[PDB]
Protein backbone atom coordinates (compact mmCIF):
# COMPACT_ATOMS: atom_id res chain seq x y z
CA UNK A 1 0.00 0.00 0.00
CA UNK A 2 0.86 3.86 -0.83
CA UNK A 3 0.80 5.61 2.61
CA UNK A 4 1.09 9.64 3.30
CA UNK A 5 1.63 11.56 6.16
CA UNK A 6 -0.59 14.71 7.05
CA UNK A 7 1.79 17.77 7.64
CA UNK A 8 -1.45 19.88 8.80
CA UNK A 9 -4.94 19.43 10.47
CA UNK A 10 -7.46 19.04 7.95
CA UNK A 11 -11.02 19.93 9.16
CA UNK A 12 -12.58 19.16 6.37
CA UNK A 13 -15.55 21.07 4.04
CA UNK A 14 -17.96 18.80 1.89
CA UNK A 15 -19.53 15.65 2.63
CA UNK A 16 -16.81 13.51 0.78
CA UNK A 17 -13.84 14.89 2.64
CA UNK A 18 -12.08 12.89 4.97
CA UNK A 19 -10.88 15.30 7.84
CA UNK A 20 -7.34 14.19 9.58
CA UNK A 21 -4.82 15.31 12.06
CA UNK A 22 -1.54 16.39 11.85
CA UNK A 23 0.29 13.34 11.78
CA UNK A 24 -1.90 10.78 10.91
CA UNK A 25 -0.74 8.50 8.09
CA UNK A 26 -3.37 7.75 5.53
CA UNK A 27 -3.91 4.95 3.09
CA UNK A 28 -4.30 6.40 -0.43
CA UNK A 29 -6.50 4.58 -2.46
CA UNK A 30 -6.34 6.03 -5.58
CA UNK A 31 -5.92 9.09 -7.30
CA UNK A 32 -8.79 11.16 -9.19
CA UNK A 33 -7.09 14.09 -9.58
CA UNK A 34 -3.87 16.13 -9.64
CA UNK A 35 -3.97 17.89 -6.03
CA UNK A 36 -7.34 15.34 -4.42
CA UNK A 37 -6.97 11.77 -3.49
CA UNK A 38 -9.18 9.32 -2.00
CA UNK A 39 -7.87 7.90 1.04
CA UNK A 40 -8.44 5.68 3.86
CA UNK A 41 -7.79 6.40 7.64
CA UNK A 42 -6.77 4.16 10.56
CA UNK A 43 -10.40 3.30 11.20
CA UNK A 44 -11.50 2.47 8.03
CA UNK A 45 -13.46 5.52 6.78
CA UNK A 46 -12.48 6.99 3.70
CA UNK A 47 -12.84 10.30 1.82
CA UNK A 48 -11.18 13.32 -0.26
CA UNK A 49 -7.37 14.52 0.92
CA UNK A 50 -5.89 18.01 -0.49
CA UNK A 51 -2.81 16.49 -1.70
CA UNK A 52 -1.07 19.74 -0.54
CA UNK A 53 -1.55 18.75 3.07
CA UNK A 54 0.06 14.95 3.10
CA UNK A 55 3.87 13.88 2.59
CA UNK A 56 5.17 10.73 0.96
CA UNK A 57 5.66 8.23 4.11
CA UNK A 58 7.63 5.18 3.91
CA UNK B 1 7.39 26.41 3.92
CA UNK B 2 4.08 27.21 5.37
CA UNK B 3 0.29 26.27 4.97
CA UNK B 4 -0.55 26.42 1.53
CA UNK B 5 -3.48 26.89 0.64
CA UNK B 6 -6.11 24.30 -0.47
CA UNK B 7 -6.19 23.68 -3.34
CA UNK B 8 -9.48 23.83 -6.09
CA UNK B 9 -11.40 20.68 -6.36
CA UNK B 10 -11.76 20.01 -10.76
CA UNK B 11 -14.64 17.91 -9.87
CA UNK B 12 -14.12 16.21 -13.47
CA UNK B 13 -16.09 12.76 -14.42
Amino acid sequence: AEYVRALFDFNGNDEEDLPFKKGDILRIRDKPEEQWWNAEDSEGKRGMIPVPYVEKYR
Amino acid sequence: YGRPPLPPKQKRK
